């Protein structure tokens, strides 16, 4: 099934994706709109699952249910090219997630076993104010879509998919945004990952990255040294009082590009307030009290699948950066020496919003890993990935 | 969902 290039992408059906309300692969779109009705009419029961399984709605504030979720996806989630890591998102990561400001249990959507009850499947939805070219749309993300090992190549995918879409328009929403790994019709844009080295020891011994073979270890460490301390005056983590200009830094900042988020105060706050092992955000406040700029990364560590037990691979992914007065560069830089500090193996951040103007120059080194972005019932041009500004978990 | 990568081999 899964294509990676859209080369290969092209040399292929889609027996599910070609019934779907999203352009055809290959389609150059010059219209801006949706491609069916909202409706007036949803299906008011659940679709059918194959024999033995069923749907569950999962309350995450029960602790066993989202342990459940935690060791599903621990298990069976999104993996690298060469399976040798596994996405790790802690149950507190989860939580931030899948509950923001909006958040409905219809809408974290399990599959179990009927016997057993254990859980085998899930996607979600969460509810989005997207601004995409010159309209404003209320939407769902959705994310974690992950069907267990033992149940895959069954068409449980479709279903899942089908049952979230039902669920999101009971609730009046006829559009989505999602990003994946392989490619589908069809990309409104396509972005690649970055990987900036920051315990390069590690990445080597876990084969997360290779030595050059024209460098040695000693060298490789010198040239991803980094100071001990940021360099930018006035950094410092963002506190409660920070969330208005927060709000009002991103939501000016992003007016540049073409797909982005729209994000009420309350969801500004839930989104960067930091919380430990989750999300990240750092303020710049000026001589004169004034917060210019801002940093963000959130955390997702992987299990290292070759040696279950040993640590994971502690990673950092870049969230949004806003600079007003900072140069980009700068506050990037910072970024990376925070994340050192914090105990992070390596630094990670995709090739969207102004992003290449520093990847290169900070010693970023280019990802296997394309990440495409999606809307579902809205077609629209296609934008490169400097006008992507939306970053989902 | 999210996509997992890892630095390109030369
Ligand atoms: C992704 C996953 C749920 C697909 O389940 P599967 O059993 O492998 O595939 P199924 O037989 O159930 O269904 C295949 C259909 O789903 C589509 N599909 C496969 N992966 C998809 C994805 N990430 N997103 C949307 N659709 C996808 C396929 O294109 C195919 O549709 P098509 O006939 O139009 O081509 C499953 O492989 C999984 O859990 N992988 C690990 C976690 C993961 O990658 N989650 C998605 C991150 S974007
Ligand atoms: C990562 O987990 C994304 C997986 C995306 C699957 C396709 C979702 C299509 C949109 C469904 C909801 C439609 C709401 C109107
Ligand atoms: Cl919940
Ligand atoms: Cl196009």
């Amino acid at each position: 099934g899964p294509a990676k290039t859209m080369e290969e992408a092209s040399k292929r059906s889609y027996q599910f994706w070609d019934t779907q309300p999203v352009p055809k692969l290959g389609e150059v779109v010059n219209t801006h709109g949706p491609v069916e009705p909202d409706k007036d009419n949803i299906r008011q029961e659940p679709y059918t699952l194959p024999q033995g399984f069923t749907w569950d709605a999962l309350d995450l504030g029960d602790r066993g249910v989202l342990k459940e979720l935690y060791t599903l996806l621990n298990e069976n989630y999104v993996e690298d090219d060469d399976n040798m890591f596994r996405f790790d998102y802690s149950p507190e990561f989860l939580l931030w997630a899948l509950r923001p400001p909006g958040w409905l249990p219809q809408w974290h959507c399990g599959v179990r076993v009927v016997s057993s009850r254990k859980l085998v499947g899930f996607i979600s939805a969460i509810p989005a104010n997207i601004h995409i070219y010159d309209t404003e749309k209320k939407m769902v993300e959705i994310n974690f879509l992950c069907v267990h090992k033992k149940l895959r190549s069954k068409r449980v995918a479709p279903v899942l998919i089908r049952e979230i879409t039902r669920r999101v328009h009971l609730e009046g929403i006829f559009q989505a945004v999602y990003t994946a790994g392989v490619v589908l019709p069809k990309p409104v844009g396509t972005c690649r990952y970055w990987h900036r080295s920051l315990n390069p020891r590690k990445l080597i011994e876990v084969k997360f990255s290779h030595l050059s073979r024209n460098m040695t270890m000693q060298r490789t460490m010198k040239l991803y040294r980094l100071p001990e301390t940021p360099k930018t005056a006035g950094l410092r983590p963002m506190e409660t009082k920070d969330i208005p200009v927060v709000h009002q830094l991103l939501t000016r900042y992003l007016k540049q590009f073409h797909l982005t988020p729209v994000m009420s105060q309350e969801e500004v706050e839930h989104w960067f307030y930091p919380q430990e092992n989750i999300i990240d955000t750092f303020v710049v406040e000026n001589a004169n009290g004034e917060v210019t700029d801002f940093l963000s990364f959130y955390t997702l560590p992987s299990t290292i699948m070759n040696h279950p037990t040993h640590k994971s691979l502690k990673a950092a992914y870049s969230f949004y950066n806003v600079h007003t007065q900072t140069p980009l560069l700068d506050l990037m830089s910072d970024a990376l020496v925070l994340a050192k500090m914090k105990g992070f193996d390596v630094f990670n951040a995709l090739d969207l919003m102004e992003n290449k103007t520093f990847l290169e120059k900070l010693k970023f080194g280019i990802g296997d890993g394309n990440l495409q972005y999606y809307l579902y019932n809205w077609k629209c041009p296609s934008m490169g990935a400097e006008k992507v500004g939306l970053v989902l978990q | 969902g999210n996509c997992f990568s890892k630095p390109r081999v030369p």
